[PDB]
């Protein structure tokens, strides 16, 4: 049983799967277009991965029921604040289903993952956290900032029908759930840290999205 | 600043 | 047998040794410092060697009087119009002096076999590494040696063709005060060469059109996010 | 350029 909100999210996702093969395909090929003393490293490919999920991240956002009723210009404000929430909780999600500073970062990002496990996160969990993510009440400065106040009061009531409906044996599910998105937003300020560092060291691929997103 | 590349995403 | 004027330049240059082992000492690290899973590249090393050759060509230019003679908005003037070509013509010098025909030797000490790059490297890169060794095979032909080197930097730094300079008289002098020296000291030292001066000079708008070459080519690489950022390579990439 | 004129304002 779904709230029809729910439902309605959902039709805005795209087939994941579909998306990172897409990506891995694109990746194969670039490899294979370079000589053997100009391969990237793992590092950058990973940077390379991230760019392209980001480039999926804004044409999912974009194409979003709500978001795309905002100007441009709010448009740009929301996802400035929550870029990197969304690639962590793209990747968080990912795991769920199937150094040193950056052995932090694993390790926190592992403990997450093992908690959405145990509590059988689910897909129609997962859109209504991403909008929540996506709609940020921390986001100053927007001209419709209703919109952003109404998304949080319906996808809030709907992921607690949700939840109370369909894992009515976790009787705390729904608050366990939110109780992750501080620990997003943590992480995704240790990975951005992580990522500032080496973009400082010029060892980030650039001239792309991902560091357009850091640097603003 | 202003991200060139997110603008002209959310922009077209 | 060697003008004043000369004698004074020679003193601006750096102890070869010396950059040499500070510069491959550099790139070692750059690589020892990272993990097996974020090795730089062949081509990323390359970068940080030429940005490092850069930063020496810099302390060069700021040990002359003649560049000290010019406020730091000319300075920066002058170092973007020609920072490409002083590389070049070091590189090209490099050659004359400690290359093997059949390779490249590079400011680290190492060399490169010419058929790695023939095999190896796209068209653009292969165009650029002839068009270089058929200048050094002119160069050594006409018996450039570390004297006429200098002279040739200066002239490349001093450039007339900087527009919006506020002491322009000063970069006339440097023309002025080293065309002569150097058509003294070719004309004391080779007098076996009759037009050894015209000759040499002749070397400087091939060196301008192999630097715009190469200029295109780190440009077009850059665009790919593949050239090793922050540093003063980019930055003069990014000059205007 | 930030690298360069530190380099030559030192
Ligand atoms: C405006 C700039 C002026 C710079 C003046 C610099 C002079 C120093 C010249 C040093 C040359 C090093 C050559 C070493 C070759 C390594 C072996 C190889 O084939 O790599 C292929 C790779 C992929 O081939 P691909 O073809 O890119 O891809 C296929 O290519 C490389 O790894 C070589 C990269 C060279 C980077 C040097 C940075 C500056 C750019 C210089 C342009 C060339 C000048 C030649 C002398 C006139």
């Amino acid at each position: 049983s779904i709230p029809h909100l729910i439902l309605e999210l959902l039709k805005c996702e795209p087939d994941e799967p579909q998306v990172q093969a897409k990506i891995m395909a694109y990746l194969q090929q670039e490899q294979a277009n370079r000589s053997k003393h100009e391969k990237l490293s793992t590092f950058g490919l990973m940077c390379k991965m991230a760019d392209q999920t980001l480039f999926s991240i804004v044409e999912w956002a974009r194409s979003s029921i709500f978001f795309r009723e905002l100007k441009v210009d709010d448009q740009m404000k929301l996802l400035q604040n929550c870029w990197s929430e969304l690639l962590i909780l793209d990747h968080i999600y990912r795991q769920v289903v199937h150094g040193a500073t950056l052995n932090n970062l694993m390790s926190h990002a592992q403990e997450l993952v093992a908690k959405l496990r145990s509590l059988q996160f689910d897909q129609r969990e997962f859109v209504c956290l991403k909008f929540l993510v996506l709609f940020s009440l921390d986001v100053k400065n927007l001209e419709n900032f209703q919109l952003v106040e109404g998304v949080q009061e319906q996808v809030n009531a709907a992921l607690l029908d949700y939840t109370m409906c369909n894992y009515p044996q976790q009787t705390e599910k729904f608050g366990q759930l939110l109780l992750r998105l501080p620990e997003i937003r943590a992480i995704s300020m240790q990975a951005e840290e992580y990522l500032y560092y080496k973009h400082l060291n010029g060892d980030v691929p650039y001239n792309n999205l991902l560091i357009e997103m850091l640097h603003a | 600043s202003r991200p060139a590349i997110l603008y002209a995403l959310l922009s077209s």
